[PDB]
């Protein structure tokens, strides 16, 4: 009883093809080293009301979880969202190959250089 | 996205929403106020008695 | 405050392309003289 | 410097757009001329107050 | 008499009041809004004339003029509407002094004709066999267009394309019909491909084959929905789905929907004739080609390329590529702007500068030659030379400087020079135009003044209006 859109990052992880049917038009087989990945340690770690499933070291994947603790429900959605609002602000900075100082730091210094610009031009 | 005024003024500014997300996905209102800023500055100097046809050659150098 | 301290940072072509439309966007609404209706 | 301009007849944008731009080169004592419609040193012409 | 001769002058200034803001490179930009509510943004001077919807005969006859000069010269649209309402302008001033119009239009022809050999005399010859000033001249004016940094490879394109239809330095009349540009989706304007014969842009489907050797093409205008008698001559291509089957069988390349505008280049390409029936349909009616093919090009799509006529007739065909579709019907008119310009060299070999710079001389020895006439020679030739001053202050307008000081800092530089001083468009200021590559055709200067003195003459003519059922 695996989701299948997590299953999408599991199979996006280790590399390997997710089967949607076994028979293979004719009869039936399991497609041997075709859909199966690489990995080092899968271990069953306790966690308090969700026994979850760690992956360690798999071929591709980059990802990782954060497991957000708390004490009821009402400051665990309201931390989802802070990560995932603070997750896009790193995000889109360290994407393009440079940045630049912004928030009002760009056209306050424009402001000074640009008049004094205007001034060594002339010509209507 | 959803504001419909039905005027071509108005209208110029519709499509600039349209040339900021397909090229970069950021920015949008900040090209509306910088540009309609640039066109009051510049209405001020049609009255001082300039042409726009220097105002159009100066905003490009600068 | 400084932006190096505070990381506040933005990317550079969210500030060129900002600067690029907005003259262009100005230049072409400043080339209208006359005003035709059908 | 603008209502000289625009008395004597002369194109007063003309005119401050290049006085301005010889006052941002160093320029302490050029003004605008009554006879000739360019800018010219008052100091050097005997314009004097 | 006079109610109707103020409201032929008034409704033809207020023409002219419209268009005269779009005059140049840096020409004030138009908002057109049509009758459903739409809005079109352009700056097109034929364009916006066509869009006036005007109702006065007057202004009527501006919208004639202004066709009148793209079938001729092609080039300088709305520099005529500009200098026939200026000289209504100034013959306001005539009619209230109380001239006869009758003789003001006389002596507006004797300023025609003195207009004429002053442009002569001033004008620099060029030679029509040397393709390298023909190749400059087009892309002279093509960087003012739309199409401006294809300007220099779109340049010889159109030189090459007129010297294997016309022959060079002996025809006078060159007829731009039997010129054709194609354009497809896909490719760029770098590729070009000048064919001798044909292009069509339909398809052999589907003929399954689409590699003829040895063809003869009879165009066939009864319509298929009888394949014996087509096999009886020989026919191998056809140029017009149970009709498809048979036609297989007999081996016949099928091409249909075609324009009927396209049948008539068909005509004068190989010497091919519509048929009009099948017993009419013989061998006397069609041609003979090498090659008929379709070939899958990787920009160009899938065009008919058929080459070797082998028959009497001047055509030449341009295939050009392009990415996207706004721009290669720009780009055909890119073509067709450099088609008009060798058009108006070959009856005209001369040259002249642009930017307002012809205008000062054509108002300046006027003026002298004003001075020694008599009659009514003296006062509306001299208001001709008056009203020619219009198009440098409307010039000085567009560039951002003053209209009276350039046109009157003209006038000192044409007194003791020549025609090289003018207005400058691009870096806004008085210098020399020959240095800065600006030149136009003859034919785009004396027949602007020929047409836009006929339309005055037209209109000084009419005397009274009248209704009729
Ligand atoms: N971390 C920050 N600190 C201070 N100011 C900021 C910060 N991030 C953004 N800003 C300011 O907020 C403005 C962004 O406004 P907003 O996000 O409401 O619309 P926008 O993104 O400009 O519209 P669009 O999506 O078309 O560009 C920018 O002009 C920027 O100066
Ligand atoms: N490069 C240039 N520099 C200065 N003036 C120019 C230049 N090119 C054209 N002009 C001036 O512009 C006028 C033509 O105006 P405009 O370009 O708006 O119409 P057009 O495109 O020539 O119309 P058409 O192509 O139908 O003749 C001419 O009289 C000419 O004097």
């Amino acid at each position: 009883r695996v989701l299948k859109r997590d299953l999408k990052r599991i199979a996006k992880a280790s590399g390997a093809t997710i089967l949607s049917t076994l028979a293979n038009l004719e009869g039936e087989e399991t497609f041997e080293a075709a859909m199966l990945g690489q990995a080092e340690e899968v271990v069953q770690e306790r966690i308090c009301d969700d026994e979850l499933i760690l992956i360690k070291n798999t071929k591709a994947r980059t990802s990782a979880s954060i497991i957000l603790r708390g004490a009821n429900d009402f400051m665990c959605d309201e931390m989802e969202r802070s990560l995932h609002d603070a997750l896009c602000v790193v995000k889109r900075v360290l994407e393009s190959k440079s940045v630049v100082p912004g928030g009002g730091a760009v056209e306050a210094a424009l402001s000074i250089y640009l008049e004094n610009y205007a001034t060594s031009m002339g010509s209507r | 996205k959803l504001l419909e005024v039905e005027h071509p003024a108005a209208k110029v500014l519709c499509e600039l929403a349209d040339l900021q997300d397909k090229e970069v996905g950021d920015g949008t209102t900040s090209v509306v106020i910088i540009a309609a800023e640039l066109l009051k500055n510049a209405d001020e100097l049609v009255k001082q008695k300039i042409h726009p046809t220097s105002v159009i050659s100066g905003y490009r150098l600068a | 405050r400084d932006n190096k301290q505070a990381g506040v940072f933005e990317p550079t072509i969210v500030k060129v392309k900002s600067l690029k439309f907005a003259t262009e966007a100005a230049i072409t609404i400043l080339r209208i003289d006359d005003l035709i209706k059908l | 410097p603008r209502q000289l301009c625009d008395n004597a007849g002369f194109d007063a944008t003309n005119i401050l757009n290049k006085l301005r731009a010889r006052h941002a080169q160093g320029g302490t004592w050029y003004g605008v001329d009554i006879n000739n419609e360019d800018i010219a040193d008052n100091f050097e012409a005997f314009v004097w107050e | 008499p006079a109610q109707i001769r103020f409201s032929n002058i008034s409704a033809a200034k207020a023409v002219a009041d419209a268009i005269r803001t779009s005059l140049g490179p840096k020409g004030m930009d138009k908002m057109i809004q049509d009758g459903k509510g739409d809005v079109t943004i352009t700056n097109d001077g034929a364009t916006i004339l066509k869009q006036m919807q005007v109702l006065h005969p007057a202004a009527r006859m501006l919208v004639e003029l202004s066709k009148a000069q793209d079938i001729e010269a092609g080039d300088g649209t709305t520099s005529v509407v500009i200098i026939a309402g200026s000289l209504l302008d100034s013959c306001t001033k005539l009619l209230q002094k109380g001239i006869h119009p009758t003789i003001i239009s006389e002596s507006f022809q004797k300023a025609l004709e003195k207009g004429i050999e002053i442009l002569t005399d001033m004008s620099r010859p060029v030679e029509l066999s040397d393709r390298e000033t023909l190749l400059n001249s087009a892309t002279t004016s093509l960087n003012s267009k739309v199409v401006s940094q294809y300007s220099s490879l779109l340049s010889p394109m159109s030189v090459n394309a007129v010297m294997k239809v016309i022959d060079p330095a002996t025809a006078t009349s060159v007829d731009l019909r039997d010129i054709k540009i194609v354009k497809k989706l896909g490719g760029t304007i770098d590729d070009c491909e000048l064919v001798e014969g044909l292009v069509l842009t339909q398809k052999v489907s589907n003929s399954g084959i689409t590699r003829v050797e040895k063809a003869k093409i009879g165009l066939i205008q009864f319509c298929l929905s009888l394949v014996k008698q087509i096999k009886k001559t020989g026919c191998n291509v056809l140029l017009i789905d149970l009709a498809l089957h048979f036609l297989n069988k007999m081996k016949i390349m099928v091409i249909k929907d075609i324009e009927r505008e396209d049948i008539e280049f068909i005509c004068k390409t190989i010497g091919t004739k519509p048929v009009a029936h099948i017993d009419q349909f013989t061998a006397d009616m069609l041609g003979s080609a090498e090659l008929a093919e379709e070939v899958n090009l990787n920009g160009s799509g899938k065009l008919l390329k058929i080459t070797g006529c082998a028959s009497p007739g001047k055509t030449v065909t341009i295939v050009v590529r392009g990415s996207n579709k706004l721009v290669i019907e720009e780009a055909e008119r890119s073509i067709h702007d450099a088609l008009c310009v060798i058009r108006c060299l070959v009856k005209k070999r001369a040259l002249i500068a642009g930017g307002g710079a012809p205008e000062i001389e054509l108002a300046l020895r006027l003026t002298e030659y004003s001075r020694t006439l008599s009659g009514m020679e003296s006062y509306c030739v001299r208001a001709f030379a008056d009203a020619m001053e219009v198009i440098p202050s409307t010039l000085a307008e567009n560039a951002g400087l003053n209209p009276i000081s350039t046109v009157t800092e003209l006038r000192n530089r044409h007194a003791q020079g020549e025609k090289t001083a003018g207005i400058n468009v691009r870096k806004g200021g008085i210098s020399n135009i020959l240095e800065e590559l600006v030149v136009q055709p003859l034919l785009v200067s004396v027949s602007a003044l020929t047409l836009a003195t006929e339309t005055v003459r037209s209109i000084l003519k009419i005397d009274d209006v009248v209704n009729t059922r």
